[PDB]
C-alpha cells in the first residue's frame, strides 16, 4: 500500500484519486491519502470548489517514486511534487498516519473496475503523449488542446495524440481510395497496429488513457480521440478475433463508470450509431450494446 | 463553405473554380422481365464539369462497360466522378487548377475530397444553389456525343457558344440557368421555343441557336413563361 500526502489543503476542492472522489473544506486538517493499491498507474484530480473551471491533475506510478503534494499559492493549484529524501518521506508518511489526518482509499475487494479502466495504460506511455520529461508524474487539465488540433499553439501544453484522420493521405492508399475510406482495414492493420503503435496492448493503451483523460478532466481533445480510435476499429472489416473480444470488454467497463448525467457531452452520438448499428464490427460489441441500450437508449 | 446568393459574384471572380453535377454519371432504364420482374439497363451517362466564368465544359462521357460486374453501382458512381475530376486536375497545368470545386450534390464531398488529398489547396464545397444541371442531356449535341459513345471519352465544349463576346460571365450564367430550368420543367415546350423558326440556325460549333440580342430578349421571356405556367399547372395557383 502507498500513500500521497498532502502538505495542507488551504483551499476548498474536489479531489479524486482513480475512480473516486472526496471534498476537502478550506483549510481543513487534510494530509492526504494512505491505503492505495500498487501495482498500476493512479490519477489524482482536482476540481476547485470557488472555481470549477480548469479541472487538473497527475498521473503517476507509486512505483516509480514517493509523490505528495503542496498548494501552490502564487500559481493557485494542488501541485504534485517528489520527496527524493526517503527516510524523510517515511518519516511524515509514519506519523502523518499515526495522526489520522488521511483519507483510506476505499477499494472494495470484489471491486477491478480500475484495473479494468487502466489495463493498457502504462506510464511510460503516457509520459509519451504529456511531455514533461523532468517529473515521473504526468499533468493534464481540462483546457489542453491536442497535436491534432494544433494543426487545425503552446506545444509544451499540449497532449500527443497519435494524428488519426480518415481523410489523410497516411489513412489513404493511392488507388484504393474507395477501398481504404469505406474499409479502413489498411489504415488500422499496416500503419496503426504495425507502423504506430506496434500491438493491440499500445493502441488499447492510448484508446484507455483517452477515455479517462475524457472523463476526469472534461478534456474534449482527448474525447475526439477516444472516439476516434473505436471507429477506426469499428470501421474495418479485418480486425483480429481477440482485439474485438477485447474492445468489446473496454467500451463495457468504460459505459459502466460514466457518471449517468454526462451522457450529453462524453458521447458522440454519430459514432456510437455507427459503430453498434452499421459498422461491420455491429453484431461484435455484443455487452457494449446491451449496456449503451440499456443505460443511455435516448442516444440510440 | 456552402456557396448561395450573398456572394453569387464570388463565382464570377478570378479564382478559377469549377462546378461538377454527378446527377447523370449513372444513368438505367427500368423495364419488366420474362419472369414478370423489373431489371434496371444501364445506359452512358457523363460527368458535368464547368468553368461557370469561361464556359468551359469538361464532360467526361461515362461508358456503361464502366458497371459491368460491380456492385453498389450509385455508390460507385459519386467515387468514379471523384476519381476523373481529379485525373481531369492532375491533367491540368498547375495555373490552369481550380482553387475551388463546387459539388451540386453534397454526397460527392466525401468521395471528392478523399479523391483531392495531393491538393489540399483546393476548397471542395457544397452550394445552396438548386442548379438545373441534371437537364444537361436535353441539349441535343450533349446527348447524342453521350449515346453515340463506344468508349470511355473526354469532350470539351463552351456551354456559352461565343456570349461572353457580347455579355458578361455573370449574365451568361443566368441565361444557362434560366435555359436548363425551362427544359428540366417542360423539355418539349422549351426546345419548341428554341427550334421555333427554321432561320435562327445553331453554328456547327455551338449548342445553342445564333439568336440576336433582341431575339435572346424575346427567348429568355418565352422561358420564363414556360417555367410560371408550370409552376401555376403545378401548385393550381
Amino acid at each position: 500500500m502507498n500513500t500521497v500526502p498532502f502538505t495542507s489543503a488551504p483551499i476548498e476542492v474536489t479531489i479524486g484519486i482513480d475512480q473516486y472522489s472526496f471534498n476537502v473544506k478550506e483549510n481543513q486538517p487534510f494530509h492526504g491519502i494512505k491505503d492505495i493499491p500498487i501495482g498500476h498507474v493512479h490519477v489524482i484530480h482536482f476540481q476547485h470548489a470557488d472555481n470549477s473551471s480548469m479541472r487538473y491533475g497527475y498521473w503517476f506510478d507509486c512505483r516509480m517514486g514517493n509523490f505528495y503534494i503542496q498548494y501552490d499559492p502564487k500559481d493557485g493549484l494542488y501541485k504534485m511534487m517528489e520527496e527524493r529524501d526517503g527516510a524523510k518521506f517515511e518519516n511524515i508518511v509514519h506519523n502523518f498516519k499515526e495522526r489520522q489526518m488521511m483519507v483510506s482509499y476505499p477499494k472494495i475487494d470484489e471491486d477491478d473496475t480500475w484495473y479494468n479502466l487502466t489495463e493498457f495504460v502504462q506510464m511510460d506511455k503516457i509520459r509519451k503523449i504529456v511531455r514533461k520529461d523532468e517529473n515521473q508524474f504526468s499533468y493534464v487539465d481540462s483546457s489542453m488542446t491536442t497535436v491534432q488540433e494544433n494543426e487545425l499553439s503552446d506545444p509544451a501544453h499540449s497532449l500527443n495524440y497519435t494524428v488519426i484522420n480518415f481523410k489523410s493521405r497516411e489513412a489513404i492508399r493511392p488507388g484504393h481510395e474507395m477501398e481504404d475510406f469505406l474499409d479502413k482495414s489498411y489504415y488500422l492493420n499496416t500503419v496503426m497496429l504495425q507502423g504506430i503503435f506496434k500491438n493491440s496492448s499500445n493502441y488499447f493503451g492510448e484508446l484507455q488513457f483517452a477515455f479517462l483523460n475524457a472523463m476526469f478532466f472534461g478534456n474534449y481533445g482527448s474525447s475526439l480521440q477516444w472516439h476516434a480510435m473505436i471507429e477506426l476499429i469499428c470501421s474495418s472489416a479485418t480486425v483480429p478475433k481477440h482485439m474485438l473480444d477485447k474492445l468489446d470488454e473496454i467500451l463495457y467497463y468504460q459505459i459502466k463508470t460514466l457518471p449517468e448525467q454526462y451522457s450529453d457531452i462524453l458521447l458522440n452520438e454519430r459514432v456510437w450509431n455507427i459503430c453498434l448499428y452499421s459498422s461491420f464490427q455491429k453484431n461484435s460489441l455484443h455487452n457494449t450494446e446491451k449496456i449503451m441500450e440499456n443505460k443511455y437508449p435516448e442516444l440510440l | 463553405g456552402a456557396m448561395n446568393s450573398s456572394n453569387y459574384a464570388e463565382l464570377f471572380n478570378n479564382d478559377i473554380k469549377l462546378f461538377v453535377d454527378d446527377t447523370n454519371v449513372y444513368r438505367v432504364t427500368v423495364h419488366k422481365t420474362f419472369e414478370g420482374n423489373v431489371a434496371t439497363k444501364a445506359i452512358n451517362g457523363c460527368i458535368f464539369t464547368l468553368n461557370p466564368k469561361t464556359g468551359h465544359l469538361f464532360l467526361k462521357i461515362i461508358h456503361t462497360s464502366v458497371w459491368a460486374g460491380q456492385k453498389r453501382l450509385s455508390q460507385l458512381a459519386k467515387w468514379k466522378t471523384a476519381e476523373e475530376v481529379s485525373a481531369l486536375v492532375r491533367s491540368l497545368p498547375k495555373e490552369e487548377q481550380p482553387k475551388q470545386i463546387i459539388v451540386t450534390r453534397k454526397a460527392m464531398l466525401d468521395p471528392l475530397e478523399v479523391h483531392m488529398l495531393d491538393f489540399p489547396n483546393i476548397a471542395i464545397r457544397p452550394t445552396e444553389l438548386r442548379l438545373p444541371f441534371s437537364a444537361a442531356m436535353s441539349i441535343d449535341k450533349l446527348s447524342d456525343v453521350v449515346m453515340k459513345a463506344t468508349e470511355p471519352q473526354m469532350v470539351l465544349f463552351n456551354i456559352y457558344d461565343d456570349w461572353l463576346d457580347r455579355i458578361s460571365s455573370y449574365t451568361a450564367f443566368s441565361r444557362l440557368t434560366l435555359l436548363l430550368r425551362a427544359l428540366k420543367t417542360n423539355e418539349e415546350s422549351a426546345k419548341m421555343i428554341l427550334l421555333s423558326d427554321p432561320t435562327i440556325t445553331i453554328k456547327s460549333y455551338h449548342l445553342w441557336p445564333s439568336f440576336t440580342d433582341e431575339q435572346w430578349i424575346t427567348i429568355e421571356s418565352q422561358m420564363r413563361d414556360l417555367i410560371l405556367t408550370e409552376y401555376g399547372r403545378k401548385y393550381n395557383v
